[PDB]
Order: C-alpha cells, then structure tokens, then sequence
C-alpha cells in the first residue's frame, strides 16, 4: 500500500482540491458521506492511494485542509463532498494573510504551521508505506503560496526521504485579485525549485485563454477555470489511483532529468465546458494534446524542446492506435524533442474513463518552453520591483529587500538552465 | 560431415557433427563499498537538514 | 544427480519465472497441488526432474526457487495464484518500496538492506542440496531491483558459493513494452558489475518477442503474459537437459565449456521456432529442415542481429518432438550450403545436437499451438554485440549530458562508476570486433 | 510526412537525391543523429548498421548494403571470385589475379604462372594496385615482376597483382585506351537495376606498348587526363565518351553493336557478381533494408570480350547524367518503399 498524503492551502488551494477530490469520489464510487456505492472492483484495488478506511466501510480522503482564514473552509465544509472530510484535518487561523507571502510564510503562518505538522505526522504515521505528499496551492495569494511553501520546507526537513509535488497555479493579471502576485510567485517559485519534486504548473493565464477562446466563455470564472483543473489533476493521478507499476518516485525518475528543472506543462482533450456527444479519435485526442491551445501552461511548446513526455489516454480504445499515432505525432514534432534523451515520450491507457467522456487524454510536458512562463513572472516581478512598488507590505512583516533580490536572481538562473538544455544538441 | 558421441536413451538422442577442423572481491570489500555509499548518502543529508536549519533561523530572525 | 537453484529477481524476474515453473509442471506432471502422480519414489529421488524440485514426505514437489523483489505487489499474485500451493513463504521474499528503476536504490540503498535475508533464505535451499550445481538467475537489465539488487546478489553468491557457475535469463530494454527512460544507464551498470561473476547469460530482448508475438502469434497489442509464456518455452528449451533424461549440457558447467570459450563473451544467442498462432484454423506441420533453417533468420532470434556478420564460437541444436539425427544432418548439410555461417578459425566448424522426444508442452489456453516438432539453437555470436552497441549509444547519449545522473548520486553512487562501467563495455565492444571481424 | 538523415558530406550523388526529396514536398530532413528517420544516407566508413530497425513503428531504409565490401574493395574482390563456386578459379571474365601482402598470401602462385609466362615467349607485364590509391597514385604496369614486388613491400598496404590486358581495343581516330563505367542500383527487394546510360573514360594519349612506366597512355581515370596529359579533351568533353557515340562508331567502324558486343557481357558479369553475394547481404527479411549504387569497371580487349577490374561501392557520376540517375534512385530505391501522392534502368532478371 503505497499512500499518498494531499494538502490543500489557501483559497485557490481549497477550491480546487475540493473539486479534486469531488471528482475522484465519484470516479472510485465514494459518496458524500464516503459510502462505497461502485459497479467494479476496480474502483477499489488501489482505493487507499488516497483513502483511508475507517469502520462502517466508509472510506475518508487522506486529506489536509488549511487556511489562515476559515471562510473558503466553510465553504468546502459546505460543499457538496463536504462532509467526506475528516473534521480534524480543518487546520485554520482567523488572522487571513492579506494576499502576502510574508504573512503566510514569516509571521501569520509560523504560528499554525506546527498545528499543520501534526495532522500530517497523523496522517503519515497510518502509512503501510507513505508514497509522498501532494499540495494543491496558488502561488499569487499569501496563504497557499507563503505558508504552503513554509509547510513544504517543514515537510522536507521531517521527511527528506519521501517525494513531494505540487498543483501549483501560476498568477495572470488577466485573472487577478491584487497586484502583487509577481512578487508571492517569484518568492515561491525558488522554494518550489528546492522543495518539491514534480510541480504541475497550472497557470491560470492559459486557463483564461482557453475558457475565452476555444470554449466561446466570454466572462470566464474561477468555475471555468477550475472545471479544466479537475478535469487535468483527475488525468495525471488515473495511473496512480488504477491498476497499471509506477509509484511517485518512479515517475519522477523517468520525467526529472536535472532536478531543478521539474515544472511540468499540464493539457487536456477534449477541452470543455461545464454542461459532449462525440467521441473523439485517437488521432483527435492526440494532436489536440500537443497544440498549443490545449496548454494550461500558456508557454509555446515550438519556443522550446520536450525534456520528457507523458500521456494518460482514458476510454476503451486501441493501444495500437495510441502506440501509432503518438509515434506520428513525434515525426511532424521531431525537432521539438531533445535527442539525448531516447524514447522520452511514454504512455499508459486506462479503460475506464472520466465522468461524462468516453474518450480523453491528459498531457504531462516537461518542456523547456515553460521558461516562458517564468520570464513573464520575472518581467511583472522587476516591473514593481524596480521602483520598490508595494514593498512597504513585506518590510513591514520583517523582509528585506535583499531576499526580493534574490529570489528575482534565483527565477533568472532557472530561466538560464532552461535555456541551457533547449539549445543542447547530440 | 562426421557424427560423434552419439548418445542414446528412451527420451531422446544427442550427437555432434563437425563440418571443419579449425585453422573475486571479498566479503569484506563489498561490505565496504556499500558502507561508503551509505555514508555519501548520510553526508548529503546532512547539509540538506543543515540547509533547513539555516532556513530556521533565517524564519526567526525575520 | 546435483542440483540447481532458481532465483528470480524484480517484476519481470518474477513472472518470468512463474511462466517458467508453471510449465515445468505440466511438462513433468506436476499439479498445482505439488502431488506427481508419477514420481513412484514418494518423498524423495535422485531423478532429473529433482534437480529443479524438491520433495516433501508428503509427496509434494517443490521447486528449487527464491522469488525477491523489493516491492510485494508481484510476488503476492504469486501467493494467491494457481501454484500457490506450489511454493513455501520463505521462499517468496519480498521489501516494502521498490528501486523506482533505479540501480543505485536496488544496488546500494534497499539492496544493503535485504541482502542478508536472501542469502539466507537461499542458504536455507542449498542446504537441502547434496550436489548443489549453481544457479539460474533471472531478471530485467531495466529495472531498479533486476538491475541493481541483481549485480549485488551475484557478487555475493561468487562469495559463498565461489565454486559454482552462475547463469543469467536476462529482458534487455525495448521502448515498445517499457514506460523508463533511464534503463540503458541500469544496463550498463548492472553489465559491468555482474560480467565477472556470471558463466553464462541469454539475453532476451523485448523488442524480439513482442515482434514475434505480432508476426507469428496475430497478437496485436501483446502483454507481459503474452511475453513471458513465450520466453518460458524458450526457457524450458534451454533448461530441458537439465531436468531429463540425456548426454548434452547435462550440468551447468557443460553450458559454459559447449557455448563458451572466452569468458567475458559469454551472451550466447537464442533463436527458436515454430512460433505458431493457436488460432490457426488449418495448419501445416514443418519438417525438421524448415524448423531448423528457421534458426537463421534474425526473426526469430530472441535479439535481433545479423550473425552473417559476425563469427560463431559455438552453436548448439535442442530439439523436442519428432526428430531423429538423419534428418537433422540432411538439414544442416543443405542449410550450410545456402547460409554465411562463419566460424572463427581457432574453433571448429560444428554443431552439438540435444533432441529430447517429448514435443513441446504449451500451457492450455495459451497462444502457441502445439507442434510436433520445435527446436532452439543457441549460438555464440559476435553479431550479439550489435545490442551492446545499441545500449552504449543510448548511455553515452544522456550522459554526455549527465541527464538524470542526480538520482543515482543521491542514492549514494559516483559519477565514476557510470565511466568505469562504460568503459568496461567499451573493451567488451571491442573483445567482440577483434574475435568477429578481420 | 518521411524523414531523413545525412551523413556523407562528399557524396555527389546524394547530395543532389537530398535536394530531389526536399523539393517534393513530402520528404523532411533532420540532423545527423537524429534517430527517427525514415531514411538514412550514411557515411562510407563504419556506418552503425547494429544501430538500423530498432526505433519502434519507423520503416527504416539506408543507401549501402552491409558486406557490399567484399565486392567494392580490390584484394577481397579477388578472394571472393577465386573461393566462391559461383564465380570460380578460372571465371573467365576477371583477368587472373593475386592477392599479396606486403613485409592467405600468394607471392608463390604469383610467380608460378609469371614463370611459366616468361618461358613462353608470351605477354607477361603485370599491374599492382590498392584501394587505398586515390587519385590515380600507388599502381605499377611493369613486364620484370620483381620489379613490382618491390614496389609492393616498400608500403604498407595490400596489394593485387593482375596479369595486365596487354592488346586492348583502341578507338580511332586516336589509338587511344578506355575503360566503361556502369552504374548499377539494388534496391530493397534485390532487384538489379543496370543505368541504360553508361560512360566510357578515354585516354587523350595514343597508346604506347613500349613504355609502361608512362601512365597516361596506360591509365584512362578521369583526373589523371585531367592533369597529367597534354590532349585532354580534343574528341570529346572531359574524355567522356557515351553510350550513343561508342555505338554509332563500333556500327561505322566494327559491323557490330554496344549491345551485341560489350553488354550482354557486361550483363551477365553485374548479375554473377551480385548475385553471388546476395544471401551474405539480402535485407529480404531483416529488421532495416538496403538499398546501394555501384560503379562497375570494365575493359574491351580487342577480340571484344569483356574484362571485370573493379566494382566501387561509393561511386560518382558524370554530370550529364546526375539529374537523370539521381531521379532515378529516387524513383525505384526510395518511393518504392516510401510512395508519395517508360523508365531509365533495365532490369537484369534472375
Ligand atoms: N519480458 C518481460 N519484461 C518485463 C516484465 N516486467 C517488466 N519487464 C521489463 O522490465 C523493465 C522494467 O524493470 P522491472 O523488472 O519491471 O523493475 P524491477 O525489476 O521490479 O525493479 P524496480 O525498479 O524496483 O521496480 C522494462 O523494460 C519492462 O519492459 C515481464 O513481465 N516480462
Ligand atoms: N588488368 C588491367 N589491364 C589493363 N589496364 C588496367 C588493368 N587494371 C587496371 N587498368 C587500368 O588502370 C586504371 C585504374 O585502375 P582502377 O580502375 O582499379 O583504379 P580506381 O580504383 O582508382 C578507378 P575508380 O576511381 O573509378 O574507383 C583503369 O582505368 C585501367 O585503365
Ligand atoms: C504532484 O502531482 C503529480 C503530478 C503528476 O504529473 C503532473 C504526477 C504524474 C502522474 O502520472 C504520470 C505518468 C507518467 C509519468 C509521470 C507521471 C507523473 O508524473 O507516465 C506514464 C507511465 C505514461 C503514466 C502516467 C504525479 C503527481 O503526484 C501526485
Ligand atoms: N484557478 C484559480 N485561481 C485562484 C482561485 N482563487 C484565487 N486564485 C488566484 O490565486 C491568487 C491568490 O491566491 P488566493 O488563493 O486567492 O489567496 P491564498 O488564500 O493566500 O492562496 C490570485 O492571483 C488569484 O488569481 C481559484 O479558485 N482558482
Ligand atoms: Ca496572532
Ligand atoms: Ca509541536
Ligand atoms: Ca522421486
Ligand atoms: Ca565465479
Ligand atoms: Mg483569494
Ligand atoms: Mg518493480
Ligand atoms: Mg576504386
């Protein structure tokens, strides 16, 4: 039993995790009151991936819930899986961090991050075999990206041996609560470069484009945007939740070849909306996966090279189709895959398919396009920073300027290394 | 072609035909090298805890 | 009688080897129950068949067997499957969180942890053994577990066990049925710290049975079952002398002096035929000729390579079923009249002739007919350096740029040994050109 | 669309077949180690055939045959016509020939029959020759042998030794010497397909019995007249004489035909040449296939019989022809395994 730990932080990191775990509910057949009520054996092989049994055969996410407001826990409380949770794993504050990694990370946060640990260390000591721990989080607030990174830097400290990924959604001044993001990304974005070992970068300026340009969403809202979030995270986890023999490690092995560069670029076919007669092709899913429009990481796969690849294709469908058409789709795209890494294009089929789709595929890229992301961060970061914009909101939480310095130096590095590897020939 | 050393038994037959004549490390030493990267491993681990323990007292100064 | 010892290590270790004692089994009358009928020495024998299975006073036959891997999942299908009664807990061994097809993980890290036991629970065995022989060791170069515990296994049997020969069944790396990316680097690894220690090694390349099972078997999408039952009639027909009645590689040491004169150019090359769809309504029996010139067409060779190219040391002929010698010399005269069958000089030009009556057992429904004839060639090659050439290109590919390197430091390896092992694979390329070519 | 790879810089030919490919539109070109090609035009020199039919779902096709050596190199030529019972000790097409190393050898059959010449007052002046002789140097025409048996040992390289076509034909106006070049495509399936157009590679010098030691009277390569010779070029372009001219005057001049005189023969030697070799080096049934352009060398002596003296496995053409052959290599080597959206090769059957 290779279990895995998830921990949602802040309001981004809340809503979109309760979504999560809504939708696999219903994939493995969990109720809202965490009653099995499937029509396979399937749905329960590797159920404890992420659930616990507790007696009365009721199944309960291993999962974590903070925040430093209780507002968007209420609401999770609320929802419509709310009650699945295990109501010792509401971790909360009153004080809110004010959009401020500071407060999330230094001063609100230090004071509940300990309360954190030990619902972790709880959940963990109840592992046959802990496989690692996710978090659903936002790197533009205070909470989910100061304090979701303080708990990961905990988290690493206490268990260094154990692999640890992230859902991280990425700041866009198209979907936008304050000004300051740049500065809460580009701080978290150098604790992520350290302290995780898969981040799937969700960046919600793609998510924009694609809910308002291919979904014809003329106001699109974090609904929409997190429809496409679900729709992907149930995606990459299909092979860890079904039969078919990776734990994370392994994963991370086979995607990861410079451990620092492990910021993944998230797709999904078919895009939708929310309320799908045709199926679509395994030619369809695949080259709809590797068009740009279908990228939640708004970066130009033709601006850079694929350091590794993988796709979940879901439905009951022809592997020899799926094997030949993604080797198609590497000959039309061949320059856009690094030759020094043979066969880093990999695939897995599962048969039994999303809610409401009979045919569907998830892409993972690890491409050194997503650079372009982080210069976009980068570029917003130095835009404010340049005047010393809007500082005054960290200073007055201990910071200094020279930990603002450093982690703009520490964004540009990556973007350099990334720059390194897409240039690198056989 | 000559046929040699043909065998027989109840549950088969074997033969040769020729067609031409022609023209250590110790116990203790793996012991070692796997006690070394052990301790490779626990040397690594300890600048990342040291690592986090500057980052501790970086949290606190702040 | 002396006896051997199976060891079957990883994922693709382990099935391999339930395909393999599955049909030992059915090929010696076993039941699932371990009960043979027809072994009238109740509780016990020196017969062929107990190089491979013991007996209990009970009249069960056990076989010979340790099963490891460093995660359970695997080994647990064993336990509950169709044979579990077959094997006995201490026999089945089995770690909490695996290599993640990392060699230095299965090497260094859990390997050093798990060593102890297995050499143990193989102690335990060899005890029961008045004539122990050596063993077979069976197990994926890609994986972290067949890849890294595997090398540090073999050293420590040439430790305890410094007597006995040691051969490998060994699944080389095809990106068609893997999903890693790093498995040339466990290759190369585990090649360079095993080659020392093992008489003998048959690799198996995926790439070749998944082709076979395409072409010959109208499977379209093939599976490890698939696969493996495939590689366990090829096994069966390796090991059959072994475990009957017979004059021709009736010891593991005979592997060695029949297949290999140098030691280090010790990859002899499995070809086999007739591969046949069970599905096949109307079928055409082949003759003796047909299956035996079939053992030079590189489609049917467990690697793809072309022995024209290259020099033979040494080529053994094991046939089961309807065979007798006349027709196989008619065979072989014809065959070398057509054929560039080069031998090096300083060997002679010949081949070593097993045929064992019984016609191969194939598993109810599997996916091979049954035949009435079948035969395995095993050759010693230089053209197997081809697969040698292939991985090291891969190696120094990612390499070059120290791609993924970081996993295996972190893990407590150097940088060195991925030099020292490429290099030793580099001699090796180089032992095979100077034999094979002028 | 089709991929392929480049890996001869210095290979006129399939230079202008990469060119014929990128303007189909259908075919693109990536680097040299790019693996995911459908097609490969490989270096001349240690081309990693183990490497071919192992990317999963790519047809893969190279331009060489592997163990095509065998025939394109001068001392293993010679070994394969002497051991191969399809070609024989005494083929009658091939001038007698040795094999000799310098510092399997045969210094002593060598001398058997040069001996067994001297004494019968008949023709006996000898050349040596190497495959590492480029641009027309390392080659000796000498009637006393051991004056080029001392040639032999002061290098390091093997050499042949043939028996020297003494009484060769001679076009006129001229008394000048010649050699044909065939050019000969095998495609994946071991078809043989002989280019309609050849060349002949004259001598602007007249011929001259009476002194080997001068060459261009003896040595009819395209760079050595181009060099070396004072009357390089009066009858024709570039000492190239083609198909139509040599017919038209073997008609004016002999009676008789190119056809009827010099290519039946010079078909039946390419197809016993090739297919002699063929199960070493057949592709029928292999993982990757071969396709491979050979030069064919042939002497006329002057009773019109037809002599082998060397097959090039990396050869050149004339440059009238290129577009015509190269669209050709294309048409019947490449589309024929890679089809996209009257003929100039003749098929020599068997
Ligand atoms: N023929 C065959 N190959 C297999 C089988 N299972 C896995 N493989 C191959 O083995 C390679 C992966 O190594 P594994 O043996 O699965 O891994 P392992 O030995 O368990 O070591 P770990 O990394 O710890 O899991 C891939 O290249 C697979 O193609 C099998 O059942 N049959
Ligand atoms: N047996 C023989 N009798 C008469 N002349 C001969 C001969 N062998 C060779 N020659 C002459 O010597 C010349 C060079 O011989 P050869 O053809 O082997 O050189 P080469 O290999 O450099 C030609 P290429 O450049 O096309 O490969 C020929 O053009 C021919 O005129
Ligand atoms: C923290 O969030 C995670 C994010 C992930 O990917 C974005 C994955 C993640 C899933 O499936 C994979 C697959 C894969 C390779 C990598 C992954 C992978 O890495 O190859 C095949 C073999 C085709 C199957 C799927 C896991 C996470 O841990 C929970
Ligand atoms: N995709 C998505 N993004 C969000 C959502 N909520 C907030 N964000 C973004 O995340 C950033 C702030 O994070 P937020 O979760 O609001 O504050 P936190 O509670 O401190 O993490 C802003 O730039 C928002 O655009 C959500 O529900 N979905
Ligand atoms: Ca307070
Ligand atoms: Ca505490
Ligand atoms: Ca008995
Ligand atoms: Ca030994
Ligand atoms: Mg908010
Ligand atoms: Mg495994
Ligand atoms: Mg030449």
């Amino acid at each position: 039993m290779r279990e895995i730990v998830h921990i949602q932080a802040g309001q981004c990191g809340n809503q979109i995790g309760a979504k999560f775990w809504e939708v696999i509910s219903d994939e493995h057949g969990i109720d809202p009151t965490g009653s099995y009520h499937g029509d396979s054996d399937l749905q329960l092989e590797r159920i404890n991936v992420y659930y616990n049994e507790a007696a009365g055969n009721k199944y309960v996410p291993r999962a974590i819930l903070v925040d430093l407001e209780p507002g968007t826990m209420d609401s999770v409380r609320s929802g419509p899986f709310g009650q699945i949770f295990r109501p010792d794993n509401f971790v909360f504050g009153q004080s809110g961090a004010g959009n401020n990694w500071a407060k999330g990370h230094y001063t609100e946060g230090a004071e509940l991050v300990d309360s954190v640990l030990d619902v972790v260390r709880k959940e963990s000591e109840s592992c046959d075999c802990l496989q690692g721990f996710q978090l659903t989080h936002s790197l533009g607030g205070g909470t989910g990206s100061g304090m979701g990174t303080l708990l990961i830097s905990k988290i690493r400290e206490e268990y260094p041996d154990r692999i640890m990924n992230t859902f991280s959604v990425v700041p866009s001044p198209k979907v936008s609560d304050t000004v300051v993001e740049p500065y809460n990304a580009t701080l978290s974005v150098h604790q992520l470069v350290e302290n995780t070992d898969e981040t799937y970068c969700i960046d919600n300026e793609a998510l924009y484009d694609i809910c308002f340009r291919t979904l014809k969403l003329t106001t699109p809202t974090y609904g929409d945007l997190n429809h496409l979030v679900s729709a992907t995270m149930s995606g990459v986890t299909t092979c860890l939740r079904f039969p078919g023999n990776a734990d994370l490690r392994k994963l991370a092995v086979n995607m990861v070849p410079f451990p620092r560069l492990h910021f993944f670029m998230p797709g999904f076919a078919p895009l939708t909306s929310r309320g799908q007669y045709r199926a679509l092709t395994v030619p369809e899913l695949t080259q709809q996966m590797f068009d740009a429009k279908n990228m939640m990481a708004a970066c130009d796969p033709r601006h850079g090279r694929y350091l590794t690849v993988a796709a979940v294709f879901r439905g009951r469908m022809s592997m020899k189709e799926v094997d030949e058409q993604m080797l198609n789709v590497q000959n039309k795209n061949s320059s856009y895959f690094v030759e020094w890494i043979p066969n880093n294009v990999k695939t897995a089929v599962c048969d039994i398919p999303p809610r409401g789709l009979k045919m569907s595929a998830t892409f993972i890229g690890n491409s050194t396009a997503i650079q372009e992301l982080f210069k976009r961060i980068s570029e917003q970061f130095t835009a404010m920073f340049r005047r010393k914009a809007f500082l005054h909101w960290y200073t007055g939480e201990g910071m200094d300027e020279m930990e603002f310095t450093e982690a703009e130096s520490n964004m540009n590095d990556l973007v350099s290394e990334y720059q390194q590897y897409q240039d690198a020939t056989a | 072609m000559e046929v040699i050393e043909l065998n027989k038994c109840t549950s088969g037959q074997s033969f040769e035909v020729i067609l031409k004549p022609p023209s250590d490390p110790s116990l203790e030493e793996i012991q070692k090298k796997l006690e070394a990267a052990e301790e490779r491993r626990k040397y690594q681990e300890a600048e990342l805890l040291k690592h986090l323990a500057e980052k501790r007292e970086h949290e606190r100064e702040v | 009688m002396r006896e051997c010892i199976s060891i079957h290590v990883g994922q693709a270790g382990v099935q391999i080897g339930n395909a393999c004692w599955e049909l030992y089994c059915l090929e010696h009358g076993i039941q699932p129950d371990g009960q043979m009928p027809s072994d009238k020495t109740i509780g016990g024998g020196d017969d062929s068949f107990n190089t491979f299975f013991s007996e209990t006073g009970a009249g069960k036959h056990v076989p010979r067997a340790v099963f490891v891997d460093l995660e359970p999942t695997v080994i647990d299908e064993v336990r509950t499957g169709t044979y579990r009664q077959l094997f006995h807990p201490e026999q089945l061994i089995t770690g909490k969180e695996d290599a993640a097809n990392n060699y230095a993980r299965g090497h260094y890290t859990i390997g050093k942890e798990i060593i102890d036991l297995v050499l143990d629970r193989i102690r335990k065995l060899a005890d029961q053994c008045t004539g122990l022989q050596g063993f077979l060791v069976f197990h994926s170069f890609g994986g972290g577990t067949g890849s890294g515990f595997t090398s540090l296994l073999m050293e420590r049997l040439s430790v305890d066990y410094g007597k006995k020969s040691k051969l490998e069944f060994s699944i080389y790396p095809a990106p068609q049925v893997s999903t890693a990316v790093v498995e040339p680097y466990n290759s190369i690894l585990t090649t360079h710290t095993t080659l020392e220690h093992s008489d003998c090694a048959f690799m198996v390349d995926n790439e070749a049975i998944y082709d076979i099972c395409r072409r010959n078997l109208d499977i379209e999408r093939p599976t490890y079952t698939n696969l493996n039952r495939l590689i366990s009639q090829i096994v069966s027909s390796i090991t059959a002398s072994l475990r009957f009645d017979g004059a021709l590689n009736v010891d593991l040491t005979e592997f060695q002096t029949n297949l290999v004169p140098y030691p280090r150019i010790h990859f002899p090359l499995a070809t086999y035929a007739p591969v046949i769809s069970a599905e096949k309504a109307y079928h055409e029996q082949l003759s003796v000729a047909e299956i035996t010139n079939a053992c030079f067409e590189p489609a049917n060779q467990m690697v793809k390579c072309d022995p024209r190219h290259g020099k033979y040391m040494a080529c053994c002929l094991l046939y089961r079923g309807d065979v007798v010698p006349k027709d196989v010399n008619a065979a072989i005269a014809t065959i070398k009249t057509k054929r560039s069958i080069q031998f090096v000089d300083w060997c002679p030009t010949g081949f070593k002739v097993g045929i064992n009556y019984q016609p191969p057992t194939v598993v109810p429904g599997g996916d091979l007919a049954k035949v009435q004839r079948a035969v395995c060639m095993l050759s010693n090659t230089t053209a197997i350096a081809e697969a040698w050439a292939r991985l090291d290109h891969k190696f120094d590919l990612m390499y070059a740029k120290r791609a993924f390197v970081h996993w295996y430091v972190g893990e407590g390896m150097e940088e060195g040994e991925f030099s020292e092992a490429r290099e030793d694979m580099a001699a090796l390329e180089k032992d095979y050109e100077e034999v094979g070519v002028d | 669309m089709y991929t392929f790879v480049v890996r001869d810089e210095n290979s006129s030919v399939y230079a202008e077949v990469s060119r014929l490919l990128l303007a189909t539109g259908q075919w693109k070109r990536l680097r040299k180690d790019n693996p995911r090609f459908n097609l490969m035009l490989g270096e001349r020199n240690r081309l990693p055939f183990g490497r071919l039919g192992h990317e999963p779902g790519l047809v893969q096709l190279v331009n060489y045959y592997r163990g095509a050596d065998k025939l394109c190199r001068k001392a293993s030529l010679v070994k394969l016509i002497k051991t191969s019972p399809e070609l024989s000790e005494s083929c009658t097409w091939f001038p007698e020939s040795y094999v000799i190393y310098p510092t399997t050898d045969e210094r002593e059959v060598f001398l058997a029959a040069y001996n067994r010449r001297r004494e019968g007052r008949e023709g006996n002046v000898w050349i040596a020759k190497s495959s590492a002789g480029a641009k027309g140097e390392g080659i000796l025409i000498s009637s006393e042998a051991s004056e080029l048996l001392d040639f032999i040992d002061e290098q390091g390289q093997v050499h042949v030794i043939q028996k020297y076509l003494e009484k060769p034909l001679l076009l006129e106006p001229g008394h000048r010497k010649f050699d044909i070049r065939s050019w000969v495509l095998v495609d994946h399936l071991y078809n043989i397909y002989l280019y309609r157009e050849g060349v002949l590679r004259t001598s602007s010098e007249p011929y001259n019995s009476a002194n080997f030691q001068d060459k261009t009277c003896h040595l009819t390569n395209h760079c050595i007249q181009k060099e070396y010779s004072k009357n390089y070029g009066r009858y024709e372009e570039g000492n190239e004489m083609f198909f139509e001219e040599f017919n038209q005057y073997l008609m004016d001049a002999l009676n008789t035909t190119l056809e009827n005189s010099i290519l039946l023969q010079i078909k039946h030697i390419i197809r016993s040449c090739l297919m002699c070799i063929e199960p070493a080096i057949s592709t029928k049934h292999l993982h990757y296939q071969s396709f491979q352009l050979f030069g064919f060398d042939f002497m006329v002596d002057e009773e019109l019989k037809v002599w082998l003296i060397e097959v090039n496995g990396a050869p050149a053409c004339a440059q009238k022809l290129y577009a015509e052959l190269c669209q050709g290599i294309v048409d019947v080597a490449i589309s024929s395994v890679f089809p996209l959206a009257t003929s100039i090769f003749i098929k020599l059957h068997h």
